[PDB]
């Protein structure tokens, strides 16, 4: 599971599940879909199941990915898409 | 009668400290005589003696935040008086890198009257985890 | 009858490890069968089971105090027996400027006898919070 | 009936996740509705509510483990159903020389089915401390 | 709240309560009340609410001071007045 | 109290009591009897109250060795002896 909550014109709740193993670290990343370039990537427990993103663009389609690692081992990357609203 | 709780932590866009439960996973509501409001209130019918207690498991920076620590307190709201702190835990945020988890909790025996609700709030809920276990809130009555 | 008891921290001028309460605030002693006797340990008059808890919490320093924990164990005096340890927790002081704030909860099922007495001790009493919330202890008969 | 239970923890050379328990120093098995197995699970034979807990004291170094947390874990295996978690708890390892001391106390209400058995697992069980008090579970019927 | 109880020749145990606000860290500082200069300061988190004086001169009438701290907000100075034994 | 269980070809499960004293930090010293030199020790927390060795030699009649200490003040040196098995 990988939801996407509360999206708004500038801020959207991420939230996941324990599901996948025994990992302890991930890096949620996210960025404009398809406008290449700027991604932000951010450190998180993997049983944390949280984040809260702000600061987003209005009227756009965003990407969000989740890879989660445990020593050098790495999680099956988990992506989901969301679009901003307006005002 | 057998009057318990148990409720599951759920993570929300809300800033404001007070903590969201859910009737999810291996929750527990006994009978209508407990009841859990609007996501944030154990609610009690009957007036006597409950063990309350709650397990807030949080991940934190030291550099991150703020000169000050992790407070969660366990709180009450009786009809007819003003809010009430009842227990509460204090932790210093970890020198760990990206955070460093761990766990307080709460747990103690109060006397609650009808329509008493009680409720767990944090000094920062964006710091709280909510995986499967790790935060959860409950009572039972004597 | 219904035998429980909770009392809330209260600080003192005594060196002595042993901690102090009081019957204030958010109290709780429900029947003479249980008593709080010279502020210092929880006394019951009936034989049976109960779940006994205590809540210390506590600031401490990393290079003021000496190389070992914080312990606060919760202890047994029955009558015409020997002093004996229920249960214990230990923390390594915090690296925090001033001091670093933690919390420790002890809990678990005892077979008490009749004129059996309970209490909280730690390494340094001088260490404990005592804010409201913050430190007390309790007990309930199954 | 009164159903409860209070074990006492006890090393061994298991290297496998799942802590060992004794009916030793101040145990508890009210009668024989509720049993410990093999030293590893509190198995009841009634169906209802009980409030399950755990205490995990335990000794650990930054840099002598893994870039991960010390997670203790309390799980429930009923009879015809998989296994499940109810409740757990986090800390990082200490920077503290030789190790660090700390603990952790998880507390909840769940609903055990005839045959249910619940049991409490580790990270990394030698870490675990032994000590008269620092390591205990149990259990107890509403 | 501000009490001084158990004043004896050389010692005397300051407590206070929470009450003001929601303040972090506090400044116990003491000192002879009208012999102007040596002043002792002490850094307490806000909820520990007791500090344990020593070291102090018999017969002599002391003065505590307590103000608080939200990070550059500082609560309302709250004073009192002691006076030590003799034997 | 100073108990040796579970010796096996290269392996031993040493435990301990409460039992001495208020001591915090102890040296679970170790090595081969009568072959004087090699000498493991270990640190450990007074209320660890265990230790599991490994890499032992087979068949071999092995020293144990725990003092503990108490600031400047240190216990009783509690001795055991126990013999590695073979395969
Ligand atoms: C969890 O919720 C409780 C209850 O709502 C919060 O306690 C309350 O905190 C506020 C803010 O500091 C207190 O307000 C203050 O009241 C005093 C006395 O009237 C006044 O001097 C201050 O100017 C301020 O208005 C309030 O009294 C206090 N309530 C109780 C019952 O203690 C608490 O802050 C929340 N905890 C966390 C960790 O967020
Ligand atoms: C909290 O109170 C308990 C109970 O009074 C304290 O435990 C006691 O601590 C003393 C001092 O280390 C122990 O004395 C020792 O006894 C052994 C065996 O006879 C002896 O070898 C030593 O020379 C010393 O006399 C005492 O046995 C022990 N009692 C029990 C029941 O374990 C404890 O120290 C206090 N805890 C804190 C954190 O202050
Ligand atoms: C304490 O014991 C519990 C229960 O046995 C352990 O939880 C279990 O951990 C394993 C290993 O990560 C999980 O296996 C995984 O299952 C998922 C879903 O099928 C799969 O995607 C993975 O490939 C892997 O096979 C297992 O699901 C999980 N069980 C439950 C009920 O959550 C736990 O690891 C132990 N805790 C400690 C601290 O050792």
């Amino acid at each position: 599971a990988i939801e996407v909550k509360d999206v708004t014109d500038t801020t959207a709740l991420i939230t996941w599940s324990d599901d996948f193993g025994e990992y302890v670290w991930c890096e949620l990343t996210y960025g404009i879909k398809d406008v290449p370039g700027d991604r932000t990537t951010i450190d998180l427990w993997y049983h944390h199941a949280h984040y809260s993103i702000g600061n987003l663009k209005p009227d756009t389609e965003y990407e969000v990915s989740l890879i989660c690692r445990r020593g050098d081992m790495s999680s099956n990357p988990a992506k989901e898409t969301f679009t901003t609203g307006l005002v | 009668p057998q009057i318990a709780a148990h409720v599951i932590s759920e993570a929300s866009s809300k800033t404001t400290s007070v903590l969201q439960w859910a009737e999810k996973g291996y929750y527990t509501m006994s009978n209508n005589l407990v009841t859990l409001e609007n996501g944030k209130q154990l609610t009690v019918k009957r007036q006597g003696l409950y063990y309350i207690y709650a397990q807030v498991t949080f991940c934190s920076n030291r550099e991150a935040s703020s000169q000050a620590p992790f407070i969660a307190s366990l709180c009450l709201k009786s009809p007819g008086r003003f809010e009430r702190i009842l227990l509460r835990a204090a932790n210093t945020h970890s020198s760990a890198k990206p955070c460093g988890q761990q766990s307080i909790h709460l747990g103690g025996v109060f006397e609650l009257q009808p329509g008493a609700s009680v409720f767990v709030n944090v000094t920062d809920p964006s710091q709280v985890s909510h995986g499967t276990g790790f935060t959860s809130f409950g009572l039972l009555k004597l």
